[PDB]
RNA sequence: ACGGACCAAGGAGUCUAGCAAAUGUGCAAGUGUAUAUGAUUCUUUAAACAUUUUACGCAUAAUUAAUG
RNA sequence: UUUUAAUUUAUUCAUUGGAAUUUUUCAUGUCGAGUCGUGUUCUUUGAGAUUGGAGCACUAAUACGUGUGAUACAUUUCACA
RNA sequence: GAUGUUAGGAGGGCAAAUCCGCCGAAUUUAAGCAUAUAAUUAAGCGGAAGAAAAGAAAAUAACUAUGAUUCCUUUAGUAACGGCGAGUGAACAAGGACCAGCUCAAACGGUUAAUCCUUCGUUUGGUGCAAACCUUUCGACGGAAUUGUCGUU
């Protein structure tokens, strides 16, 4: 895929698309990112305002591997399990599902969403939120600590 | 436990009799020429808890070396950028003891190998040391189930830093995090970092 | 479906045209009979709205 | 730069040409690895290449809740095998001297696992129909027939390969044995609050018990 | 956050023994060496000082001795160390 | 490729100013024909072009495995009709229904005779014909570089466990052979045509 | 004002990494199958096919120096 | 034609030797020195009150230690070699 | 220690794509330039193999822990370094390939160096025409070795 080049419209026309009076120039404004603070600033003023500059203490070796923690909302616990035990649950009011998340790989549990008035639901994560458990308490559900 | 004991009391270095005994050695090494065989160990201690042995084909060769660095190799006035103006202070890589047998393994014997020095004395400006090297081939080291290792192609150790003080002074007798880079060896390593590996498919 | 479900809310009795496709969301617990017009869907929703009951109006069907 | 683009951030400024070296050969050295492999196990009278390791669970917190394999057991399990290390490497079977076992649930696992092994091997004879009863733990040497009517059928790798997770994230309990007095929010942020002056308690405990 | 080697660990994944609830389990050369070799060598030129400075009895003469020892030779711990060693060898010497 | 030093292992200098002649470098020496001439450059005789093609480029082209199965299917599914398997090019009026299958005896055939008279009593004389007589050498430079020959496409036969198949309708020129689990869209559609004609087996099918 | 005595051939916005945007396509809260694994594929075949019930990247939730 | 397995098939009589596991005791044994390390200087590194190395000065402790646990310190644990 | 046209053997130079150490720049970029960057690169010197080098923890984590070395995807253009500018740039874990582990030293053996070797011999059988080689163990002389070989862990 060549001749479909913005180039190969432009054979015959002495500035190759490139401007005559200007010229083509190697490298015109400088090399790289050359321009900060001098001469290219208003452009670093304008789309990345804060780049330059640092803030904040320093994490030595952070070793991200320790403070990993997928996050899953409130609301779509049901979604996690099959449609049709979602279905047998709404049907009985006698059993109750119990989610650990830990199989499905997720951690932490959030309080966004909107589950579903009386039904009481088992679950159980390495962590949760204040108003994650307050959401599952009000509906006769339980938060059960695992590790 | 004889060997325990000539430890122990060369691990001081500092009793009167020790003081006494590494002067007047030191002073009959310094008239002796640079470097020489000495027929026996002259610490069979150090040299029997190393690979030393024994049999036939076993070498020991005692060697000066001076002391102080190197200095720059510019003639008188240099030439470059301010950040390398300065030649006094500037220093080697290699250790000195590498450099002892160095210079015994690079020309003078070369039917011998290298195995490893130990510290014999010192001095004011030329140091000491005494490089065992062994015959790669005397019918002994060959026949012997054990060494005979070293009689099968590797040559001039010394000159490819695979001796103690080279892996001392490569990075590499230090693991984990505290040399991480120099472990398959510096530019090894580097070339592997910094080479970059793509593919057919993308 | 979530949102069209919502919008049909209003008016049962009418069939929702969606230019482009629809999406399943796993975020919606019930789905209620709804008879929707679209170019492509996703396995889990025709499955979600062929169990609810409707059934997936194609544009010639339109 | 021109305008509203992500600031270059290309590591190509030194000499790259030097070094670039991309892979055709990818297909062809996957073939050349199945030949030699084939050839390696062909060689070898039938018996199977792969060799047996234990089961572990993962380091770190990321991954503590997953099974893989290691290098070896250690010399407990074998013990409880009765297998001595100097007869068991002979045989497929992995030892080291680095792992030391720390939880007895894992310790029953790989001591089941190994005993399983043992058991489903057919040992081959080894100097030509001079069976004997074995030394180390080894299994006894099985004789002519047995061997003969063995060699032709397929050899079972699923205990060489790792072993399944059962995940049943999928369980139900009734609704009456639900204890809903329990804030969990309160429990962790306590058991937070609380890490500094236990451990000047377990300090203290330690130093008693130096005594 | 330190373990703790009884009472198995809670089932709270984050504080004080955290973690899962899995079951857990559980000279007579030497001084002739060293009396030896003693008689044979004696005391370094540092040692001498170290020894005469203990000797002294006071407290900034402790003081002293001790900066003169870790100054002489690196560190603290094997400085505190030779201290204790050798005011435990010049009182078995003086008694 | 080519070589990485293309053209640019000779001197390097340019003295172009006062002796009155172009700017580009020009190479030292004398007597021979070559002292004084244009060196090195994108510009003059023997200087190297200028963007050495290097082993390095974008060759291949990973492409979605959802891609590539839906375009098998695709395309397996285009033969299904007559119209199209016309309309690529296949002579195919004389048989009866383009989803063509033949029992699996056809799997046991073990003579190119009696294959090449099974493949005419079908009906497909016309096709063998057209086949045999497309042998031609093409044009350009090709047939230079072990290229010779470009012969046509034919009917491709699909078979579910060989017994002498795969060594039976081969040098029947135009023919060739794919497995059921292995069949490649490569051989499929040839060109990125559409649909084409297939005689399967019933084990196969 | 500067280059052009003349003719024939060669002669210049290309390639790669990364990002963004526009467009077309598949799939879709998932996506990509990476290294690599198996196969009576093993002229063409250095390609196609295939991947036992959490590998990872990118996305699903942001924010503060930071314990969180 | 080179190798490399299954496949044949081994039988007598004897000595010498050693190994593994398993009961009972002795005894808690050894374990790399101008080396580690510290200070200083130079270079190198993503290493940042110094990552490695090296010159120079001082110079060690014996497994109840000494080296790590990426910020210099003293007190004291624990984990791993 | 010297001495040897002593007997028996070795080293020297050529060749470098990959590899192994030392020394060691500048062009350039930073739109100037001195820290930096080019680069622990180019040049030079010295050394081997068919692969080498690295390799059996004075490791990593901090967890229900893994477990020699090397290499491929990823961690990641991240933690971090930096006239905090241009720029530079990791390691652990994860998934794979392959997967082999060991002995010097220290201890113990003195009613016994239980060793080793040169040379000269003795023979156990065999492929090969010849030639040559592979397997084969009882010594004699002379030694070296207690300033420590071999046995055992």
């Amino acid at each position: 895929a060549t001749r479909f080049k913005k180039n190969r419209k432009k054979r015959g026309h002495v500035s190759a698309g490139h401007g005559r009076v200007g010229k083509h120039r190697k490298h015109p404004g400088g090399r790289g990112k050359a321009g900060g603070l001098h001469h290219m600033r208003i452009n670093f003023d304008k789309y990345h305002p804060g780049y330059f500059g640092k803030v904040g203490m320093r994490h030595l070796n952070l070793l991200k591997n320790r403070t990993y923690c997928p996050t899953i909302n409130v609301d779509k616990l049901w979604g996690l399990l099959p449609e049709e035990k979602k279905k047998e649950f709404s049907e009985n009011k006698d059993i109750a599902p119990v989610i650990d998340v830990t199989r499905k790989g997720y951690f932490k549990v959030l309080g966004n969403g909107k589950l579903k008035h009386n039904q009481p639901i088992v679950v159980k994560a390495r962590y949760f939120s204040s108003v994650a458990e307050k959401k599952i308490k009000a509906v006769g559900g339980q938060c059960i600590l695992v590790a | 436990g004889a060997y325990k004991y000539i430890q122990e009391i060369w691990k001081k270095k500092q009793s009167d009799a020790m003081h006494f005994l590494l002067r007047v050695r030191t002073w009959e090494y310094r008239q002796l020429p640079v470097v020489h065989r000495v027929s026996k160990p002259s610490r069979p201690d150090k040299a029997r808890r190393l690979g030393y042995k024994a049999i036939q084909g076993f070498v020991i060769y005692r060697v000066r070396v001076r002391r102080g660095d190197r200095k720059k190799r510019v003639k008188k006035g240099v030439h470059g950028k301010p950040k390398h103006q300065g030649v006094h202070k500037q220093k080697s890589t290699r250790n000195l003891k590498s450099v002892a047998e160095g210079k015994v393994g690079k020309s003078i014997c070369g039917n011998l190998r290298v195995l490893n020095s130990y510290w014999v004395g010192q001095d004011a400006v030329y140091k000491y040391y005494e490089v065992i090297l062994v015959d790669p081939n005397h019918n002994a080291v060959r026949n012997n189930p054990k060494i005979n290792w070293i009689c099968n192609p590797h040559k001039h150790r010394e000159l490819r830093g695979l001796t103690s003080a080279g892996k001392k002074y490569r990075g590499l007798r230090v693991k984990g995090h505290l040399s991480a880079k120099s472990r398959p060896s510096i530019r090894a390593n580097w070339k592997r970092r910094q080479l970059i590996k793509l593919r057919k498919c993308r | 479906l979530s949102k069209l479900q919502y919008h049909m809310a209003n008016h049962p009795n009418d069939i929702a045209v969606v230019v482009g496709s629809i999406t399943d969301d796993k975020r919606l617990f019930s789905l209620k009979q709804l008879k929707v017009c679209a170019l492509r869907f996703t396995e889990t929703a025709r499955k979600r709205i062929e169990d609810a009951g409707g059934e997936c109006l194609t544009f010639d069907q339109l | 730069v021109a305008h509203n683009n992500v600031l270059p951030n290309v590591h190509l400024h030194k000499w790259w040409q030097r070094h670039v070296r991309v892979n055709f050969s990818k297909n062809i050295k996957k073939k050349k690895r199945r030949l030699l492999r084939e050839k390696r196990r062909k060689a070898n009278g039938g018996t199977p290449i792969e060799k047996l390791h234990p089961i572990v669970h993962c380091p770190t917190q990321r991954y503590n809740f997953r099974t893989r394999l290691g290098k070896g057991f250690t010399f407990e399990e074998l013990k409880g095998a009765g297998l001595t290390p100097r007869a068991a490497q002979t045989i497929g079977i992995c030892y080291d001297k680095r792992r030391k076992n720390r939880s007895e649930e894992s310790l029953t696992k790989n001591v089941e696992r190994l005993l399983k092994y043992k058991n489903s091997l057919v040992m081959i004879p080894l100097k030509k129909n001079k069976a004997k009863k074995g030394i180390g733990g080894i299994p006894a040497d099985a004789d002519k027939n047995t061997i003969k009517e063995f060699r032709n059928k397929k050899p079972l790798l699923s205990i060489f390969k790792k072993e399944k997770n059962t995940k049943p994230f999928y369980e139900t309990i009734e609704v009456s044995k639900i204890d809903k007095e329990f804030l969990a929010y309160k429990t962790l942020r306590r058991a937070k609050l609380a890490e500094r002056r236990k451990n000047r308690r377990q300090q203290k405990k330690d130093i008693k018990f130096k005594s | 956050g330190r373990k703790s080697t009884i009472k198995p660990a809670t089932g709270i994944a984050v504080g004080f023994n955290s973690g899962h609830v899995v079951t857990k389990r559980n000279s007579k050369r030497k001084e002739l060496i060293k009396d030896v070799v003693r008689e044979i060598t004696g005391f370094s030129p540092y040692e001498k000082r170290i020894i005469e400075l203990i000797k002294i009895g006071t407290s900034a003469s402790t003081k002293r001795s001790l900066k003169y020892a870790k100054k002489k030779l690196g560190t603290h711990k094997r400085g505190k160390a030779k201290r204790e060693e050798i005011q435990k060898v010049v009182i078995l010497q003086r008694r | 490729a080519v070589k990485l030093g293309a053209g640019y292992e000779t001197s390097a200098e340019s003295w172009g100013t006062g002796r009155a002649v172009a700017r580009i470098p020009r190479v030292p020496g004398g007597g021979t024909h070559r002292a004084g001439q244009g060196a090195f450059g994108n510009m003059c005789r023997g200087g190297g072009m200028f963007n050495p093609t290097k082993i390095w480029r974008r060759w291949g082209r990973k492409v979605n495995l959802k891609e590539k199965r839906y375009a098998v299917c695709s395309s397996i599914a285009a033969s299904g009709v007559t119209s199209l398997v016309l309309a690529r090019g296949h002579r195919i009026s004389h048989l009866k229904e383009v989803p063509l299958v033949v029992s699996n005896d056809i799997e046991s055939l073990s003579k190119t005779k009696e294959a090449v008279n099974f493949l005419v009593s079908l009906g497909l004389k016309d096709e063998v014909n057209r086949l045999v007589k497309s042998k031609k050498i093409r044009a350009g430079k090709g047939k230079m570089r072990n290229r010779k020959y470009k012969i046509r496409n034919g009917p491709l036969i699909i078979y579910e466990n060989d017994n002498g198949v795969k060594k039976a309708f081969r040098n029947i020129p135009g023919v060739d052979l794919c497995k059921v689990t292995k069949l490649n869209l490569l051989k499929l559609a040839p060109g990125g045509s559409i649909g084409r004609l297939c005689i399967w087996s019933e084990s196969a099918f």
